[PDB]
Formats: structure tokens, C-alpha cells, sequence
């Protein structure tokens, strides 16, 4: 058997790809990670042989660590792959990005022998710069988990355009968390820079969330899981001289 | 199934999205979504619309 | 008249949305940007009325600013969409990453009054992280264009994963040529050098065009890069050279320590 | 054939069953559907620049000066 694993983009059955497409309507068995009821409905009219892994997820108010969860989902993947079965797994967006079980089971598909591939999506960033009509090109672009960017050290260049994921959850291991993000941003970004608060929409009669605020206000603004944080630039770009020089031009010979 | 059917069709149909995007309320009508649903969508209440179907 | 700009990724076909496929079809005129001749059949049938964007670019022989390039193309698409046609504008990958045509026609087709909108597509990036096994989202990530890497001031962060996209043409400062030399690049190599070592292993991506193509994975040593053959379609990974350091004044904040990461 | 080659990419780049066929039986597959000895060597030799001859026949949309 063998393993591909997609994904079907954030909008509704509208932005995965043809040939994401493709393999699922072709899959013996398809394992779904998806977000909601339209989802999955949509899903289980293109393939009626799926299963949803969410079931391996805590169920009647039990406890269960995320771990040991994903384990199982990876498992029973690999079952699927091991019985001989063409195993389609599909994930949201692009399956290789905030996405452990894909890469996890791919990885243990191949070093079992199986032909095992990831296919890429289209992600939330990338619904981000269509959506804001900005390119990463134009000055450059950093991305951080913002947790991550919390807990380490990552000084941002305030000439690119800055995304922070996860905001909703920043810093944990609430107003309260935020506030610290905020003098931690306060470093390079003053305090009334307008920053954007970005949400793909799912459904085709949604509009995304694009809310623009000052920075100061961050802290009492209402996040969702699927929330991001955009900073623009703080500076505008300013010529490298020196390599310019070695480069044996200046400013004027830009085109 | 009907928003979930509906949903589906217009993520795809290009032409179904001009269509949409004329005459909102017609076309979700014509579709067969109920006043609530229509009311959900065109005031953007997304949680309305989860329990809905 | 109105504008829809839209991506059809990096493989021939199968790369494009449902939606956006759906777009081309209905369109009135599609002005397209393509990656080659198979791409361009494609569209075809797709959509029979397509004007080559390609045409704009300088001729053999000729010397052109990209910049005219750029403008003359979104001229092409604007008069299209005041004469009243849906227009479509298709473009390899995502119409708006390292694309300003798309941006550029949208902003223009607002100010006068028309409807327009981007669709999402699948970047050269996006292939990247499918084809390498990373997951970006967790690791983090940055991306420059890379002549604006070396003409501006930009700082790098080396504890995450770096992309400088246009290697090919990393220095060419005229914007008439479409490609660099080993001195250009060696001058890149020379920047990079503050904070990756000269032995530190690179990586020069080039997506499958065709299904039946493997996707260009080379592994090398910083130093080799002004040697290396590049394509215009080229980008260049430099993996992380530093280990991750703690955030001592924020975990303080947050009331935890290394020791609680978990 | 030179029709033919360009519509065998077209069909294998978006149809996810033919796809597992190719996989399996590259050479097999691309005869079933009618491509030549040479289209076949040129595909299992990765020369990409004699497909484009045997169809028949610049990419940067950005610039980083400001
Ligand atoms: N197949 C491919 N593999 C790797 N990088 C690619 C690529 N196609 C384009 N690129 C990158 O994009 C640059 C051209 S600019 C066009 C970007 C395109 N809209 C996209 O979303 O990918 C190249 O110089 C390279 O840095």
C-alpha cells in the first residue's frame, strides 16, 4: 500500500487542489483531520470509505494527552498502509504546516518501506497576503509561532512585514500574557503602530477577519485558535552602502 | 444536507459565485436555505450558522 | 468589467484550486504567466482567449527595465477590464508572493472604481516545505528577495529558516539581465558569512514543473554557492546556524523558566 | 505525438489514479497511452529540454531595487 497525505486549503471544498482532489476521490480508505461539520460533509461525498481521526481525540470529558493521541492516529494510518490499502490522509490547509500526524506518518511509511508523499495546500498565510493584498517580496517577511517567539530569542528585522500564529494562545506553557507581548513588540514597535488581526474565512459566504488596531490594544481584542497577528514594517528600507560599494555602484545606479 | 450542499457548490462554481454576489438573499432562497440561515449569513453570525445544520 | 488574479502553482495542472480552475474557465480573457509550453497548452483549453504576458518581457537582444516590463503588463490587463471584459489574470504559483503584477493591476482596477480580488495559491515555498519534510509553521520561517538582501539593510535571524528567493539574479542591479555571476554571489556568500559559517550546508530548491520531473534538492556548502548552476526559478534554504536561546526577560515575565519548556 | 505527449502530462498532473499507475509501471503506463520510444527514454532519462523538442516549442514577476 501506500500514503499521500493533502490538504483541502482553508476555503470549503473550493481551494484544495485538483489533484488533492483527485486522490481522495481515488483513496481505498480516507483518514480526516478536518475542522467542521462541512467539512467532513463535503469530504465523505467525495469518499465514503473515511474515518475521522478526531475520534481519537478526548471523548465524553475523559483526559488524554495530545501525544499519545497523535500516536494513535498515526497508528491506525499506518494500519491502513500496512493492510495494503492506497491511504489518503486529509488534512486542513497545507498538511505539512502546524501538522505533526502527517509528517510523523510519512516518516514512519517510509522507514517501513511504503511510498509515502506530502502534498502541499494552500496554507493561512498565504490566504494572508491575497487577503491584505501584500506581498512577502515587498520588504521581506518573518514568521514565528508566537509562543515561540516568546519563549526564545528572535529578534524581528522591522523592515519586513511580521507574523506572529497562535496569538490566542501566546505564551502559554488571556490580557494578561498579551500585555507582555506587547512591551516585548514595544522594543522596535511603538505602541501605536497599527497591527492587523488576521482570520481566514472557511466558509464561501464568510469575509475574513482583517482588524486593524494599535498595538496597545492587542491585550483586550478577541482571538480565536485560527487567529494571527500581522505587523507591518516599523522602518522603511534603507541602502546597504557597503555592499553596494563592493558591488562597485550606488543608489542612483538601481534601476 | 442544503447549506452544506449549497456551501459546497458555491466554494467551486465560479459562475455561481457571480450569481451570489448580484443577489445574495435570491440565490440563497433559490437554494433553499431557510430565513434563519439567510438572516445568519447576510449579518455574518457565524455561530448561528453552526447550529443551524 | 472586473479582475480576478489567480494562481495555478507549480506542477502542470493539477496544482491549480477547484475555484480558481473555475475562474479561468468563465473568464472573458485570461492573461497568463507560465512556467512552459506544456502550461501554456493547458490554459488553452482551459480558456482558448489568452494573451502571453511572456511577450512583455525584453526580446532577445533588447535592454529593458523590468520595472516597464511590469508596467506595461498591468496596463494590458487594466485595458482589458475597461473595456468591460472579466478578466483573469493567471500567474505560476501565488499570484501576490514575489508577483507585483497582480498587486499592482488590483490596486489600480480599486482606483478607478472595479471590482477585483486575489485568489491563494500554492507557492514554490509552499512545495518547499511539502518536499524538504518541515513544518514551517512550528520552526518559523523568513523570506527576502535576495538582491534586496544585499542592496538594503536586512538582519536575519539564523536561529530560523532563511529563504532568499531570485537567487539566479542575486546583485543585478540594472533589472535588464536575467541572471547574476559567481563574483555577485560570492559577494552574497561574503554577507551571509557574519552569521552562517562558510561550510554551513544550503540548500538550492527548484519545484517539479512536470509530474514526471523530481524536484532539484541540492545540498552544498555555503561557500560552493557562487559556483553552483542556477535557474530563474531557483530559491536558496540556508537552515538555522545557531541553537535556540532561551528568552530569559519574557519566560522571566511570564513567571517560568527554561526549565518548565515543555 | 507531440499533441499527445502534452496531453499525457495533463491528464497524469491532475488525475490521482493515473498517477499510482505511473508509479508503479512508469514505461507501461506511457505506452498504454501512446507515447514513443524516445518520449519514454527522455522521461526515464530526465532530459527535460528534449521533451520541450519533442512537444515542439524568463519567470521573475518581482524586484528587490525598492
Ligand atoms: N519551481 C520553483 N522552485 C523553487 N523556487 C521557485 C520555483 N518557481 C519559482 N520560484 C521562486 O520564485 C522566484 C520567481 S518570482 C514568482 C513567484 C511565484 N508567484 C510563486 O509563488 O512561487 C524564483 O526566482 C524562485 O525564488
Amino acid at each position: 500500500g501506500s500514503l499521500v497525505c493533502v490538504g483541502t486549503g482553508l476555503q470549503l471544498a473550493g481551494q484544495i487542489s485538483v489533484l488533492s482532489r483527485s486522490y481522495i476521490e481515488h483513496a481505498d480508505i480516507v483518514f480526516s483531520l478536518l475542522p467542521d461539520g462541512f467539512s467532513q460533509r463535503w469530504l465523505t461525498k467525495l469518499n465514503p470509505n473515511v474515518i475521522n481521526l478526531q475520534q481519537f481525540y478526548a471523548q465524553n470529558g475523559e483526559v488524554k494527552n495530545r501525544r499519545d493521541t497523535y500516536e494513535q492516529m498515526v497508528n491506525a494510518i499506518l494500519d491502513a498502509v500496512r493492510a495494503g490499502k492506497k491511504t489518503v490522509c486529509a488534512l486542513y490547509g497545507h498538511p505539512g504546516v502546524f501538522a505533526c500526524v502527517s509528517h510523523m506518518a510519512i516518516t514512519r511509511a517510509k522507514a517501513e518501506g511504503f511510498s509515502a508523499k506530502m502534498e502541499p495546500g494552500i496554507s493561512a498565510e498565504a490566504c494572508l497576503w491575497a487577503d491584505l493584498g501584500i506581498d512577502p517580496g515587498n520588504s521581506g517577511h518573518q514568521s514565528f509561532e508566537a509562543s515561540q517567539f516568546m519563549f526564545f530569542n528572535h529578534v524581528p528585522d522591522p523592515t519586513t512585514h511580521l507574523l506572529l500564529w497562535q496569538i490566542a494562545i501566546a505564551g502559554e506553557h488571556s490580557s494578561d500574557r498579551l500585555q507582555i507581548l506587547v512591551e516585548q513588540l514595544n522594543q522596535w514597535y511603538p505602541l501605536d503602530h497599527e497591527v492587523v488581526i488576521y482570520e481566514a474565512a472557511n466558509l464561501p459566504i464568510q469575509a475574513p477577519r482583517i482588524e486593524r488596531l494599535p498595538l496597545a490594544n492587542l491585550p483586550q481584542a478577541h482571538l480565536m485558535p485560527i487567529s494571527t497577528l500581522l505587523i507591518p514594517p516599523a522602518k522603511k528600507l534603507e541602502y546597504n552602502y557597503a555592499i553596494l560599494a563592493k558591488l562597485g555602484i550606488g543608489p542612483e545606479d538601481l534601476g | 444536507s442544503g447549506l452544506s450542499d449549497f456551501f459546497t457548490q458555491l466554494g467551486q462554481d465560479a459562475q455561481l459565485m457571480e450569481d451570489y454576489k448580484q443577489n445574495p438573499e435570491a440565490v440563497m432562497r433559490a437554494h433553499g436555505l431557510t430565513d434563519e440561515q439567510i438572516n445568519a449569513v447576510m449579518t455574518g453570525d457565524m455561530e448561528k450558522l453552526k447550529t443551524l445544520s
